[PDB]
Order: C-alpha cells, then sequence, then structure tokens
RNA sequence: CCGAGCCUGGUGAUAGCUGGUUGUCCAAGAUAGAAUCUUAGUUCAACUUUAAAUUUGCCCACAGAACCCAAAUCCCCUUGUAAAUUUAACUGUUAGUCCAAAGAGGAACAGCUCUUUGGACACUAGGAAAAAACCUUGUAGAGAGAGUAAAAAAUUUAACA
C-alpha cells in the first residue's frame, strides 16, 4: 500500500547510463544442498546453466557454498551494498534462470513506490513559469493608480 | 403489451432525394454492409441481444461485414437502432493474394488493398 | 503514451522491451523538438532524417507488489490478488537535429 | 420545504424531469444515423431466389466440423515418461 | 505535455496558442465562404497512404 | 397505476424527449411579412 | 476531441486507431537495424488479413450464387424450348 | 532560466496583488474572477495542496449594479441561532447597512467549500470607496480589466457621434411635443 | 391542423419514428399510439401536438 | 558534475564586484541595477526583479526576496551567461 | 421462580422456528406451475450444474391456422450463426421489487392488490442531487495516454372610443 510503504523519486545510481554502462549486480551467492528434492532444480542449474551465465556476465562474481540446506537460497549483493535474497525452494530450472537474469538486469536499490516515472535534472528550457512571464511592463514602471 | 415490432415495407423504399443525398446508386447497388454496434444490447429484449450475438456484434465499435441479402436484412432491421450501417467501397478491386497483409480500413467505409503508410 | 525529454534524463516504461541492459536504441516518433529560441512541430510527427533521438537501457525491474482486492458487503464476496508488472528504465543520451528543413 | 411525497421518481407524484437541448441533439443524431441505416438497408443486391442455396455447402461443412469436434472426446494418453519423471525428486549428486 | 510546456516552456506554448488562433481565424473565413476560395495555409492537411 | 387517469400521467423520459423533439416548427420567411412586403 | 473533424477528413476519430502515429515502429537499433514487430501491430495485421479474406469469401459466394441462378434460369428456358419441341 | 533554486521557487510560487474597480459592475462576474484568482487557477502551477493563491482588492463596492430586479427580489437570509431568529433582508437594505457584504458573500459562495476558503477570503480585500491604505495601494502589481463595459449616457455622447448617427424619420410640424 | 402537419419544418414526426421503431421507443409507447400518434395521452387531447 | 550547478560547487563573495571587474576587463561600462518588477513590498513576502543594465543594455535579471538578494542573484545570472554555464547550454557530448 | 414442586435418569428429548457455520484462486449460475390439515415446509415439474452419445438447435419465406361476435402469435425451408436433444447423478431456487405496455379489482387512490409480454435490480461502472428498479454500459489487470456514450428547463399574461 502506498501510504503505508515508503517511496522514492526515479533515479539511476552514479549516473550509469551516460558513460559506460556497468552491470550493477556485483555478487551472487547460491546455497544449495547435495540431497533434498527442493534443490534438484538448483543443482541442475549449477550443473548446466551457471557456466554459460558466468561466460556471459564476467563483471559479476558467483559463489556456491553447497552445504546442507532445507531451502536453497540465492543472495545478490549490488554496488550500493544492497542485499537481495530469494528462496529458490522447489523451483524449476527455467524459473531459476529467469530469476537470475532479472537480478542481473535489476539495479541495486529497493523496489518501492515510484512517485513519478521520470527524472530530469534540467527540466526547464526557455525558463519555467513565473507570474510575470506573460504580462507586459509599464512606462517608467508605474504601479496602477500612481502619480509619480 | 410489448412484443416484436413489425416494420412496414414502405419505410424501405428510398426516395430520389434520399438517393442524391446519401449517394447510394440503386442501380449497381453495393454488395457488403460494414456494420458497427453503437448502443448497449443491455436494456433490450432477448431476441435483440441474441440477434446481435449471432451477427457477431458482441464487441462495440468493431466493424463487421455482412452481405446485402434479405435474410440478413431481416436481422439488422430488427436491430437497426443498435448499429450504424455503411456500404463497402473499394477502388482497387478485390485484395489479391499478395496484398492480403497490406490491407486497411477507413472511417469512410473504404478498404484499401495497399497500405504504404507514407504521404504523397 | 507521450513524454517530453531532454539529454541526460531518465524515463520509465511499464512494460518489457526485450533489450538487454546497456544497449542503445533510436526512438523514431517525435511530436516536436524545441530549443531555447525555436521549435519544430510535426504534422503530426517529424521527419526521420531531421532528428535523431538516442537512448540507452539501464534496468529491467519488477514493480512493487500492487494489490487488487474486490469486496462486496453482505454477500461473502471477497477476493485478493497481487500483480507485479515489469519496467524498463531508459536514459536519453543525445538529441540532435539535421540541417535539412 | 420543497419535498415531494414518497420516492423521488415513482408513484402518482414524482420529481418532474425536463429535457435539454443536449439530449435533444443527441437523440436527433441517433435517429438520423438510423435513417441513414434505413437508406442503406434499402436497395438490396440479390433476391430471395438468388440468395437461396449458395452457402448451404459452407453451413453443412461447418456443422460437420462441429460434429467431429464434439465426437472426438477421449481421455488423453498416458506415458511411462510422465509416470517415471516423478522418480527424479530424489536426485542427488554422487 | 501541454501543461508541462505551459510551465517549463512558456514561449513554445505561446507559439502553439498563436497557431491555434490563426487556425480559428482561417475557420471563420471558411464559415464566411466555405468553398470558392483558396484553402487556408495552416488549415491544409496531410494525407497518408 | 392505470393508463387513463384524472391527472396527466407522468411519462417515460425517453417519451418526453421524443415529444420535445417533435413539434410544429412554423415555416417563417427570413423577412417578416408586414414591414417589407 | 476533434473526432468529427477527423472523420470528415477521412481519418480515425481516435488518433490511436490507425495511422503513422501508432502503426509505425516506436523504436529501432542505433545501428539502423529494424526492430521486431510489436504484438499489437501483429494482431492488427492478422485481424485485417482475416477481414479481407472474409470479404473475398463473401463476394465469391455471392457471385457464384448469382451465376448459379442465371444458369438455372437459362436452363429453364432451354428446357421449355425442349418441351415445345417435343 | 539560469536562476538559483530557492529564488526561482520563490518567484514561481510568489503571490500577486490584483486590483479591481467595481464601479457599476455585476458582483457575480467580479466574484467569479476573484474566486479563480484566489484559488490560483490562473497559475499553470496550480494544485490544491500548494496554496498558490493571490491577493485581490476591490473598490467601489458601494457603486455596484445588479442585472434585473435583484435589489428587491433577491433575499439574503440568515438564522441567528435562537427561536424566531430567522432574518431575511433584501440586497437593498443589506447594501445600505454594509456595501461590502454582497460581494463578499458572492465570493464566499463561489469559492470551494473547503477549509482554504476562509484563508482565501482573508487574503481577499474590499473597499466601498476609491480609498485605500498606503501599504495596500503601494504593494500592487496591476489592474485587470472589468467584466462588462458600461454604456454611455447622453451627457457623454459627443456631438460628432450624434451627427454621424442618421436621423430616422421626419415628424409633422403640427405637433406639440 | 392538416396544413400545419403538412407545413411543419421539423423533419422528424412521431408517426414516422413510431412506425419505424427507430430507437426502440416501442418499449415506452403503446400500440394505441400508432393511431393516437401525439395528439392523445390517456384521455387528454393536444391539438397543438402534431 | 552534470547534476550540480556551478555555484553549488564554487563558492564566491561580492559577485557584483567580481562582475564589475570582469566587465571592466572586457571594456564595457559599469552596469547599474534597476528593479523591473515588484510585488508585496510592504508585506512579509516582498518580491523584486532586479536587472543589470549596461549602456542601456540588459545582460541579466534576477528575482529575490529583497533588493539585495535580487541584485546579487542577477549578478550571478550574468556571470553564468558570461562564462557559458547556463542550464540551457549544450550538454556534454560523448 | 407451583395452572402444579425440586433432583437424577430416558435425553445429545423434539423443534418445517431464530442464530451460527473456520485457508486461497477460477469458472458456470436468480426462471413457467401442480399436489399437499398445504401456503414460514416438502415431492414432482421447470431453471440451473457436472461428464458423456448424437445431431440438428436459435433468428426464420411463400403458403397455411373458425363461424360466433389490435399490437402480435404458431409453423417455417433459406440465411447469419453454434448451439441443441438424449443418456448417467444429485443439489439449490419453489415467501420477489420497480419501470413501460394490455387489462381486472378499488376511488380511472396508494411506494395498493392480482395475471400476461418485456427490461432492470438482487454483479461492477458514469449521470440524473443524495437514491435499487430511470438513461448510458457489460467479462474483469498495470498507465502520470486518447475518442466517445447518457448527462444542466424553459416560461411573464389582458387599456379604450
Ligand atoms: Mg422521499
Ligand atoms: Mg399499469
Ligand atoms: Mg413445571
Ligand atoms: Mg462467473
Ligand atoms: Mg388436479
Ligand atoms: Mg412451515
Ligand atoms: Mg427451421
Ligand atoms: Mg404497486
Ligand atoms: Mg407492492
Ligand atoms: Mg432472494
Ligand atoms: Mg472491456
Ligand atoms: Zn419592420
Amino acid at each position: 500500500t502506498a501510504r503505508g510503504t515508503p517511496s522514492r523519486f526515479l533515479a539511476s545510481v552514479l549516473h550509469n547510463g551516460l558513460g559506460r554502462y556497468v552491470q550493477q549486480l556485483q555478487r551472487l551467492s547460491f546455497s544449495v544442498s547435495r540431497d533434498g528434492a527442493s534443490s534438484r532444480g538448483a543443482r541442475e542449474f549449477v550443473e548446466r546453466e551457471v557456466i554459460d551465465f558466468a561466460r556471459r556476465n564476467p563483471g559479476v562474481v558467483i559463489y556456491v557454498n553447497s552445504r546442507p540446506c532445507c531451502v536453497p537460497r540465492v543472495v545478490a549483493e549490488y554496488l550500493n551494498g544492497a542485499v537481495r535474497e530469494e528462496s529458490i525452494h522447489c523451483k524449476s530450472v527455467e524459473e531459476i534462470s529467469t530469476l537470475v537474469q532479472k537480478l542481473a538486469d535489476q539495479s541495486g536499490l529497493d523496489v518501492i513506490r515510484i512517485r513519478k516515472p521520470f527524472h530530469t535534472d534540467n527540466p526547464s528550457i526557455q525558463g519555467q513559469w513565473h507570474p510575470f512571464t506573460n504580462k507586459p511592463t509599464t512606462f517608467r514602471g508605474l504601479r496602477p493608480r500612481e502619480v509619480q | 403489451k410489448f412484443t416484436r415490432s413489425r416494420i412496414p415495407e414502405k419505410v424501405f423504399q428510398a426516395s430520389p432525394e434520399d438517393h442524391e443525398k446519401y449517394g447510394g446508386d440503386p442501380q449497381n447497388p453495393h454488395k457488403l454492409h460494414i456494420v458497427t454496434r453503437i448502443k448497449s444490447t443491455r436494456r433490450r429484449p432477448y431476441w435483440e441481444k441474441d440477434i446481435i450475438k449471432m451477427l457477431g456484434l458482441e464487441k462495440a465499435h468493431t466493424p463487421q461485414v455482412h452481405k446485402n441479402i434479405p435474410s440478413v436484412n431481416a436481422k439488422l432491421k430488427v436491430v437497426k437502432h443498435l448499429i450504424r450501417i455503411k456500404p463497402l467501397k473499394l477502388p482497387q478491386g478485390l485484395p489479391a493474394e499478395e496484398n492480403m497483409s497490406n490491407t486497411c480500413l477507413k472511417s469512410t467505409g473504404e478498404l484499401v488493398v495497399q497500405w504504404h503508410l507514407k504521404p504523397v | 503514451r507521450q513524454w517530453k525529454v531532454t539529454s541526460e534524463d531518465l524515463i520509465l516504461i511499464g512494460n518489457e522491451l526485450d533489450l538487454a541492459c546497456g544497449e542503445r536504441i533510436r526512438l523514431e516518433k517525435v511530436l516536436l523538438v524545441g530549443a531555447d529560441n525555436f521549435t519544430l512541430l510535426g504534422k503530426p510527427l517529424l521527419g526521420k532524417d531531421l532528428v535523431r533521438v538516442e537512448a540507452t537501457v539501464i534496468e529491467k525491474t519488477e514493480s512493487w507488489p500492487r494489490i487488487i482486492m474486490r469486496f462486496r458487503k453482505r454477500k461473502n464476496f471477497k477476493k485478493k490478488r497481487i500483480v507485479t508488472t515489469p519496467q524498463t528504465v531508459l536514459r536519453i543520451n543525445s538529441i540532435e537535429i539535421a540541417p535539412c528543413l | 420545504r420543497g419535498r415531494i411525497p414518497g420516492r423521488q421518481w415513482i408513484g402518482k407524484h414524482r420529481r418532474p424531469r425536463f429535457v435539454s437541448l443536449r439530449a435533444k441533439q443527441n437523440m436527433i443524431r441517433r435517429l438520423e444515423i438510423e435513417a441513414e441505416n434505413h437508406y442503406w438497408l434499402s436497395m438490396p443486391y440479390m433476391t430471395r431466389e438468388q440468395e437461396r442455396g449458395h452457402a448451404a455447402v459452407r453451413r453443412r461443412e461447418a456443422f460437420e466440423a462441429i460434429k467431429a469436434a464434439a465426437t472426438s472426446k477421449f481421455p488423453p494418453h498416458r506415458f511411462i515418461a510422465d509416470q517415471l519423471d516423478h522418480l527424479n525428486v530424489t536426485k542427488k549428486w554422487s | 505535455v501541454l501543461a508541462d510546456l505551459a510551465i517549463y516552456e512558456p514561449k513554445t506554448f505561446k507559439s502553439l496558442a498563436a497557431l491555434a488562433s490563426r487556425r480559428r481565424h482561417e475557420g471563420f473565413a471558411a464559415a464566411l465562404g466555405d468553398g470558392k476560395e483558396p484553402e487556408g495555409i495552416f488549415s491544409r492537411v496531410v494525407q497518408y497512404h | 397505476s392505470k393508463a387513463v387517469t384524472r391527472h396527466r400521467r407522468v411519462m417515460h423520459f425517453q417519451r418526453q424527449k421524443l415529444m420535445a423533439v417533435t413539434e410544429y416548427i412554423p415555416p417563417k420567411p427570413a423577412i417578416h411579412p408586414s414591414c417589407l412586403p | 476531441a476533434g473526432g468529427q473533424w477527423r472523420l470528415q477528413q477521412g481519418l480515425a476519430a481516435n488518433p490511436s486507431g490507425y495511422g503513422p502515429l501508432t502503426e509505425l515502429p516506436d523504436w529501432s537499433y542505433a545501428d539502423g537495424r529494424p526492430a521486431p514487430p510489436m504484438k499489437g501491430q501483429l494482431r492488427r495485421k492478422a485481424e485485417r488479413e482475416t477481414f479481407a479474406r472474409r470479404v473475398v469469401l463473401l463476394s465469391q459466394e455471392m457471385d457464384a450464387g448469382l451465376q448459379a441462378w442465371q444458369l438455372r434460369q437459362q436452363k429453364l428456358q432451354e428446357e421449355q424450348r425442349k418441351q415445345e419441341n417435343a | 532560466s539560469s536562476f538559483s533554486r530557492a529564488p526561482q521557487q520563490w518567484a514561481t510560487f510568489a503571490r500577486i496583488w490584483y486590483l479591481l474597480d467595481g464601479k457599476m459592475q455585476p458582483p457575480g462576474k467580479l466574484a467569479a474572477m476573484a474566486s479563480i484568482r484566489l484559488q490560483g487557477l490562473h497559475k499553470p502551477v496550480y494544485h490544491a495542496l500548494s496554496d498558490c493563491g493571490d491577493h485581490v482588492v476591490i473598490m467601489n463596492t458601494r457603486h455596484i449594479a445588479f442585472s434585473g430586479n435583484k435589489w428587491e427580489q433577491k433575499v439574503y437570509s440568515s438564522h441567528t441561532g435562537y427561536p424566531g431568529g430567522f432574518r431575511q433582508v433584501t440586497a437593498a437594505q443589506l447594501h445600505l447597512r454594509d456595501p461590502v457584504a454582497i460581494v463578499k458573500l458572492a465570493i464566499y459562495g463561489m469559492l470551494p467549500k473547503n477549509l482554504h476558503r476562509r484563508t482565501m477570503m482573508e487574503r481577499l480585500h474590499l473597499f466601498p470607496d476609491e480609498y485605500i491604505p498606503e501599504d495596500i495601494l503601494k504593494n500592487l502589481v496591476e489592474e485587470l480589466p472589468q467584466p462588462r463595459k458600461i454604456p454611455k449616457r447622453l451627457d457623454e455622447y459627443t456631438q460628432e457621434e450624434i451627427d454621424a448617427f442618421p436621423r430616422l424619420w421626419t415628424p409633422p410640424e403640427d405637433y406639440r411635443l | 391542423q392538416e396544413e400545419r402537419e403538412r407545413n411543419n419544418q421539423n423533419p422528424w414526426t412521431f408517426e414516422r419514428i413510431a412506425t419505424a421503431n427507430m430507437l426502440g421507443i416501442r418499449k415506452v409507447l403503446s400500440p394505441y399510439d400508432l393511431t393516437h400518434k401525439g395528439k392523445y395521452w390517456g384521455k387528454f387531447y393536444m391539438p397543438k401536438r402534431v | 558534475m552534470t547534476g550540480k550547478e556551478l555555484f553549488e560547487m564554487w563558492k564566491i563573495i561580492n559577485p557584483m564586484g567580481l562582475l564589475v571587474e570582469e566587465l571592466k576587463k572586457r571594456n564595457v561600462s559599469a552596469p547599474e541595477s534597476r528593479l523591473t518588477r515588484q510585488s508585496g513590498g510592504t508585506t512579509a513576502l516582498p518580491l523584486y526583479f532586479v536587472g543589470l543594465y549596461c549602456d542601456k543594455k540588459l545582460i541579466a535579471e534576477g528575482p529575490g526576496e529583497t533588493v539585495l538578494v535580487a541584485e546579487e542573484e542577477a549578478a550571478r545570472v550574468a556571470l553564468r551567461k558570461l562564462y557559458g554555464f547556463t542550464e540551457n547550454r549544450r550538454p556534454w557530448n560523448y
């Protein structure tokens, strides 16, 4: 809910778009279990897909602990220090791939209400409106009902 | 009480002034009606709404094509007030198999076989 | 939907574009373009050769969970659902005009 | 003061509604487009006898298609692959 | 965007209002004489195909 | 209620709009037929 | 606004209906490559194709029925000729 | 622009002192323009939360004029609160007792019925005569025009206008006048 | 009365629109209207109506 | 840097004096300050517009709470447009 | 706390009557009447629901359907459409309000009562002032896009030789 949840103005981190773009997903950390039917999708994912994912995205680093876990987790640390945790418990390989990809595409900052869908540092050209823009002046600058 | 409303045939006898006004030549008459639903089939009898649905006008402001023959004329005479009619007009002849995709309608009842999407 | 944009400004799109992050894109449709002392209006839109609006894709992000509840009183009619639509964030890199006019 | 008896729009006495040029214009529009419909419904193309038996083949074949669609009803097939895919829940690394 | 230009770009909005007024005057000339005259310069339209 | 009543039976709004549309518009010339002719 | 004017001119009442403002692509690669079509334009093209196919089918059925009627009537004439010949 | 943040914000959301002469004008139209200019609708930066209102001054509220028999037909009615405290007074007596009340009530009705109505009415200013205190005829900006133009009297119609206007008919000489 | 109903400038008449049912007004109306077009409403009589 | 304007990054004093020195170096007359418009001079929220005119030629005008703030802001505007750091300038290309 | 005591037990008495009836999401879905010590209920029918078999189902075009003393209806190949009948198994609704129209009763009273044809409501939305029943409008989401629908009452009045 909007009045319950906080908000923010739309913005990009460190002005990522202007210069060279950077994949702002710093680090991933998978926690999967050898056994456990919940971790079968994650195990197949680390078997086959994760290699291609690393080959595609060098900027990101991946850690895999591979320890006993009743629920397999995936952690994502961003440049800002933002931590984003997800539970991949009983998840399909394609859904894991989509999750990891949308994490890579996601920026390192909270998902909350955005007040407006845009942001312009220089919003005004020609000068923004003030009351005296569209009205003329007076000879010698004389107020109404003024003799001298 | 309220029942079906039989229409006299004398209503459907166009006059010369009507001809020269609407631009419809009785000789060499058109073949196809573009029909569009305007009013809600709600607050209307069940026969009216099911006639609409069988003609295929459950969707509003979506022109649908029918023939010009008495058997259909009967239905859309029953449901005149819920629809607007126009004839189909095409200068470019029937769409050839190669121009099946580059077709486009117009508000003027025209159907252009080719759509360059670019001004003169 | 329309926008007015400049250089080095962000824009949000409430749908997916199928463009990986960091890729560039040329926007064709422009209703007008204006400088400090003049403007260029279209009929309706401007020529392709005259303008060149380039943008970059920066982010694909899932929206905050938007709640949808339907309730009717004294009928036991209650149903909730949550939606998350995708967004694509763009940044307009450059705006330039050609001498043709 | 100024009330009217009972419900506002029903009964022997009710609130008097009045017409506006707005609504008059709207309904004249509806009925003139209806007159255009009358004109275009006039001057048909073919007669009863010309339009009698031309689409019978299409109606028949469409109805036989519907009949076939209704008759073609069975349970779907069952597969050993779909049966044994369930064993893959206890997959584990060596 | 009309409001956005009215706020942040008043000169462009003045240009648009002037254009609109000129189109009004062309339409009034047309109401006086519908045809039998050269069509307006801005009232002219672009046809697509 | 009944159709025939002592009072003027208030009619349906569509009917009143119809009756408001249909009236005798007398054909008048542009010029009054006394001052000029 | 202006729907009646657009219709008098022949254009769509709602500018979003058809025309270059909606039918054209909204974006393309900076390399100059053509972008993939949007789903809206694809479904519009598909329904327009079905529309034209239907128009063709209806017209062909009408023409075939008229020709069949004409053939039946000229056969009627020929068979009366046969009758009075017999 | 090239203006600093705070100064530009100040110049944008600044208030303006409009002036009006109600010499033989309708309080209805006067109140309509005053109400829009007190809301701040005329400002393209208007929003109900942001109090973008403006100060307005009226003069010659005593010398206002209605259209029709309003002076006697119109009734301003108010209940003191006690039994029998229902009072009705025509615009005539109401004006004779206070020439400002008519215009201020018209504007009070014109304005929205929110809690900002009272603040905007406080920002409003009224004067029966063409007399203003020093500060609030000094700190002005401009005088917007009147809603209606007043017609001229025979005392005002110059001779050349009368001569340009043609005579329409020829009286018989044998008549008294 | 007959020259008035002949010279009325209004293109639209009760009898026309009711015989045609141009707006589904046969709902609100009676079958008797089809003879008592406008002049009558219950027992009353409107001669000015046409 | 694109976000922050220049006077947010570069503090200064007596901007009118710096302006006078710059204009003297550029060999033009010493400009005079004149309030162009004003509102609420008596009330608690005064507003003034001060323009700087050289040889009957305006370079810049600025709003302000008081006349001093308005004239110093106008000097700031003139400095902006002289040094070419107007917000409406050509953005940094790439 | 005696129209006939209190306690225990049968007794978890019975109650066509009132109240209540526990996680999420989707879909289809208010509907003629007969009998009944029966009208606050139930049984059958009708409507509705699920899964299956089959093919005709709906609108309908000429012709066709009474002497006595009107709007429409029935049947109906075409046509436009895709539903319909049957088989297996239950349930629930079976205490109904307003508007228009044809009528009966009453006072040519009722927001009255009773039948018939239709619409709406009992499902969201805009308007008419708030409003169930009136006018537009339906199939469901996000938009800081757009075109439209129904949608604001007008009236001032009497001279006379
Ligand atoms: Mg009441
Ligand atoms: Mg009745
Ligand atoms: Mg006892
Ligand atoms: Mg449902
Ligand atoms: Mg019996
Ligand atoms: Mg019972
Ligand atoms: Mg049949
Ligand atoms: Mg009743
Ligand atoms: Mg009742
Ligand atoms: Mg019920
Ligand atoms: Mg919809
Ligand atoms: Zn005259």
